[PDB]
């Protein structure tokens, strides 16, 4: 049949025109198949051959696949599409596994060819115009407009899901406690209903969508209770991805590193642990896809690793709007950090992971509010709630981050909990310039062209020093004389530096960054008892300057 | 019902298609709030369901409006506004009164829900398109369209401009001296009444308003003694670029000097005209930081000699109405706040410092949030435009909790920085 749904109103762009592609006279064979087959569709009230008054057409392709037993028609209205408005987008955001709720039962019904039961409006059909014709030589042309959606035009799914959206209103008016998602052209109906308690419902809206002539060729609602769907795998009370391995071999090529990348991150949503750290550095190259990644020790390490857990199959379960949200985030190493969404004690929600790839050389801290954030956002998107955290790090630590923070920043509800990488600030900068300790008045810099500097220094008691450099450039000498001044330094130091840079980077209060002077720079600091950098404006003529910066004659001259 | 008026004809300026804004998730609470509202605007036909054949989008969000009453939509309008108005500007262009900041006083009156009656055209509603969401996007969304005038919009307040002058006339040729300014659908009102008076004032065109024209406004200030605000009675009597002190260290150390030295380095960036040469002399020793130095006859002229330079201002006034105004905030301490106006580096229009010290409200996001807001209202009163932002706080973070704390009807244009303030100090 057809379905008697309001027809939608669409028109062509702006200032276009119906499309005029022509086609290649496909052979004589199936050129049959596109009659016989494009007949009986004609009968089905799909097609209407018109060839006079409607100069529009559409190339016809046709062919065989799948494991079929028969012919199949091809069409593309590509060109058509191009000249078509642009509908609303249909599901521009899929749902996700971690927030749906628990049913009893549920089922799927196919939904037919579902886009021809429905009806194009009375106008377009004109611009959905296609010619077959019979022989190489003689072929008057045969012209066919739709009437119901075509197969591969750009409204069909829009309209389509709109269509089915009304059809089903009054039915679940009558019934209101099934829960119904569409998709594609796939129905999931779903509900706390007995089994055959459930089957009646389903019954019900089977003949419903009969009655808008949505053949439904579901015979009781067959459907496979491990539903597959959009790589995950669903149940009435669980939810959780399936086929995910993890090729070994020797021979690792760039693609192959890509995929095991997005594969492990996928599993990461409910795999509590997977860590993707040194395998995901290595892509770090241009395309070049073709040849090889020679993955180091430290990667083989965290594969083989991931591939432990990614052995042992995890589940999540539903959410129960009921219960509280919670979320628990830890550090797990370096950069890499994970977190955990669950209702109650052990029956895990939804897992995830933070990681540190922002910026350069970042805070523990901050990292942690970075995270607590794109946790917060997730729940908003899901759950529309905010889950209460459970954060590693004392409230005194962060109370005195933020308060010291340049920018803004919100903290949700969270408790405090000890476990393991506790946050703290290592080190911790003073607030004035200490009296008694040796102020040091640190510099270098070096020549980029001959690519050699010089860092060292002269502290307030006739102490100067300096060093030789070769391959380092003035930020880094500008630092490194930050590190002489350390070492010479004693517990109580006052530094002061000409860089914009080192002043900014020692004060980023940051951490084992993959900068080993900075490591070291760090370290010190760590190990020392009260540090106080300074800054005055290099080349400005201060004295502190003029010196430090005149020691540098020893390179050469300008 | 039934009875309506004609159609001013707008239209989206040529070379430009509607707006697809993409719609911020919401928490389910503000989701209910707008499904709510949203409804009795179905039944009292102001908004109209939609179909697919329809492409367009332009955000909405659910704010809880004056002190925690309840919920308020807001439409997002930015793009679309900026869109026809721009050009709509031109020409139902609604003009900007000087005078206003300098009237002791600035009021402002909610008039939105008036534009309510006007008629939209037929035509334009396609682009007034909101669509609510749904959690988890387990439903298509709700999607709505627009029949009247829609709040956000600015094309609705030119619309609206005949009928809210003549509800106006009247009280404007018996009150000549209060100035009466609309922006975006708030009247912005000033006199220079003693409090009392203007207060009065007001609420006399509070009344009268109803009188002609059920145009409704908000009773503010009852007999009750209430901890609530005490209304946006601005008072632009009051604004300058007072606290800006060098410090005044009568024990001068090394640190000192260099911190001084520094602050009158950058400083010479927006005052052309000052020089520390003669003071990164007394400085050039390489002693301890904690010492002494003031000395420097020559130099003691310096100090002062600029430490009031700084009272007297430079050029830095050229009110280009082309070029379009940037706010900037910088974070300074326990409460404070401060921003600048400017439209080309160093040639700040204006400055200020926002103060609420974190006590029974320490969200710096709400504090920020609301400074935001109060740079606007002083923008709109003075250039009657909005300045843009530089929100120097996370993109996703701000994405989430300025819809929170906000209780105001536009919504100004923003970026965030992640640039370190070297401008921090306590200025
Ligand atoms: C994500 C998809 C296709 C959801 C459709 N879906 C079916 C479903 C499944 Cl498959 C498992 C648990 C489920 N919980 C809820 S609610 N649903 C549900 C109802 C919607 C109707």
């Amino acid at each position: 049949p057809i379905s008697p749904i309001e027809t939608v109103p669409v028109k062509l762009k702006p200032g276009m025109d119906g499309p005029k592609v022509k086609q290649w006279p496909l052979t004589e064979e199936k050129i049959k198949a596109l009659v016989e087959i494009c007949t009986e569709m004609e009968k089905e009230g799909k097609i209407s051959k018109i060839g006079p008054e409607n100069p529009y057409n559409t190339p016809v392709f046709a062919i065989k696949k799948k494991d079929s037993t028969k012919w199949r028609k091809l069409v593309d209205f590509r060109e058509l599409n191009k000249r078509t408005q642009d509908f609303w987008e249909v599901q521009l955001g899929i749902p996700h596994p971690a927030g749906l709720k628990k049913k009893k039962s549920v089922t799927v019904l196919d939904v037919g060819d579902a886009y021809f039961s429905v009806p194009l409006d009375e106008d377009f059909r004109k611009y959905t115009a296609f010619t077959i014709p019979s022989i190489n030589n003689e072929t008057p042309g045969i012209r066919y407009q739709y009437n119901v959606l075509p197969q591969g035009w750009k409204g069909s799914p829009a309209i389509f899901q709109s269509s089915m959206t009304k059809i089903l209103e009054p039915f679940k008016k009558q019934n209101p406690d099934i829960v119904i998602y569409q998709y594609m052209d796939d129905l999931y109906v779903g509900s706390d209903l007995e089994i055959g308690q459930h089957r009646t419902k389903i019954e019900e809206l089977r003949q419903h969508l009969l009655r808008w002539g949505l053949t439904t060729p579901d015979k009781k609602h067959q459907k496979e209770p491990p539903f597959l769907w959009m790589g995950y795998e669903l149940h009435p009370d669980k939810w959780t991805v399936q086929p995910i391995v993890l090729p070994e071999k020797d021979s690792w090529t760039v693609n192959d590193i890509q995929k095991l990348v997005g594969k492990l991150n996928w599993a990461s949503q409910i795999y509590p642990g997977i860590k993707v750290r040194q395998l995901s550095k290595l892509l770090r190259g241009t395309k070049a896809l073709t040849e090889v990644i020679p993955l180091t020790e430290e990667a083989e390490l965290e594969l083989a690793e991931n591939r432990e857990i990614l052995k042992e199959p995890v589940h999540g379960v539903y959410y129960d709007p009921s219960k509280d949200l919670i979320a628990e985030i830890q550090k797990q190493g370096q950069g890499q950090w994970t977190y955990q969404i669950y209702q109650e004690p052990f029956k895990n929600l939804k897992t995830g992971k933070y990681a540190r790839m922002r910026g350069a050389h970042t805070n523990d801290v901050k990292q942690l509010t970075e995270a607590v954030q794109k946790i917060t956002t997730e729940s908003i998107v899901i759950w529309g709630k905010t889950p209460k955290f459970k954060l590693p790090i004392q409230k005194e630590t962060w109370e005195t981050w933020w308060t010291e923070y340049w920018q803004a920043t919100w903290i949700p509800e969270w408790e405090f909990v000890n476990t393991p990488p506790l946050v703290k600030l290592w080190y911790q900068l003073e607030k004035e310039p200490i009296v008694g300790a040796e102020t040091f008045y640190v510099d270098g810099a070096a020549n980029r062209e001959t690519k050699l500097g010089k860092a060292g220094y002269v502290t307030n008691k006739g102490r100067q020093k300096v060093v030789p450099l070769t391959n380092t450039t003035n930020q880094k000498t500008e630092l490194q004389a930050i590190y002489l001044a350390l070492q010479d330094s004693g517990l109580e130091v006052n530094i002061v530096t000409d860089s914009q840079y080192a002043l900014g980077i020692i004060q980023a209060q940051p951490d084992k960054s993959e900068s080993e002077l900075v490591n070291q720079i760090i370290e010190q600091l760590i190990k020392k008892e009260k540090v106080y950098l300074a800054w005055v404006p290099a080349h400005k003529g201060i004295g502190g300057n003029e010196q430090v910066d005149k020691l540098v004659s020893a390179g050469i001259r300008k | 019902p039934i009875s309506p008026i004609e159609t001013v004809p707008v239209k989206l300026k040529p070379g430009m298609d509607g707006p697809k804004v993409k719609q911020w998730p919401l928490t389910e609470e503000k989701i209910k709030a707008l499904v709510e509202i949203c409804t009795e605007m179905e039944k009292e036909g102001k908004i109209s369901k939609i179909g697919p054949e329809n492409p367009y989008n332009t955000p909405v969000f659910a704010i809880k409006k004056k002190d925690s009453t309840k919920w308020r939509k807001l439409v997002d309008f930015r793009e679309l506004n900026k869109r026809t108005q721009d050009f709509w500007e031109v020409q139902l262009g609604i003009p900007h009164p000087a005078g206003l900041k300098k009237k002791k006083s600035v009021t402002v009156l909610d008039v939105g829900d008036a534009y309510f009656s006007v008629p939209l055209d037929e035509d334009f509603r396609k682009y007034t398109a909101f669509t609510i969401p749904s959690i988890n996007n387990e439903t298509p969304g709700i999607r709505y369209q627009y029949n009247v005038l829609p709040q956000g919009w600015k094309g609705s307040p030119a619309i609206f401009q005949s009928s809210m002058t003549k509800i106006l006339e009247p009280f404007k040729k018996q009150n000549p001296d209060i100035v009466i300014y609309q922006y975006m659908d708030d009247l912005y009102v000033g006199s220079d009444l003693e409090i009392g008076q203007h207060r009065t004032k007001i609420e006399e065109l509070r009344q009268h308003l109803l009188r002609w024209g059920l145009t409704t406004p908000d009773k503010k200030h009852q007999k009750e003694p209430p901890f609530l605000w005490m209304g946006y009675e601005l008072h632009p009597d009051k604004w300058t670029v007072q606290p800006i002190v060098l410090p005044e260290k009568d024990s001068w150390t090394v640190n000192d000097i260099q911190k001084l030295v520094g602050k009158l380095n950058w400083a010479s960036q927006i005052y052309p005209g000052i020089k520390v040469r003669q003071l990164s002399k007394l400085l050039r020793g390489t002693k301890a930081l904690t010492e002494v130095i003031p000395l420097t006859e020559e130099a003691e002229l310096e100090l002062a000699e600029n430490r009031e330079i700084l009272k007297e201002p430079v050029h830095g006034v050229y009110y280009d109405p082309s070029k379009d105004l940037i706010a900037e905030i910088q974070k300074q301490g326990q409460g404070q706040w401060t921003y600048q106006i400017y439209q080309e580096p160093f040639k700040n229009l204006k400055t200020g410092k926002y103060a609420r010290m974190r006590g029974a409200h320490t969200n710096d996001v709400k504090q920020l949030t609301e400074a935001v807001q109060k740079i606007t209202t002083e923008s709109i009163v003075i250039w009657g435009k909005t300045p843009k932002f530089k929100l120097p706080i996370q993109k996703e973070t701000w994405e989430t909790w300025w819809t929170e704390y906000w209780q105001a009807t536009w919504i100004p244009e923003w970026e965030f920085v992640n640039t370190p303030p070297l401008v921090k100090l306590w200025y």
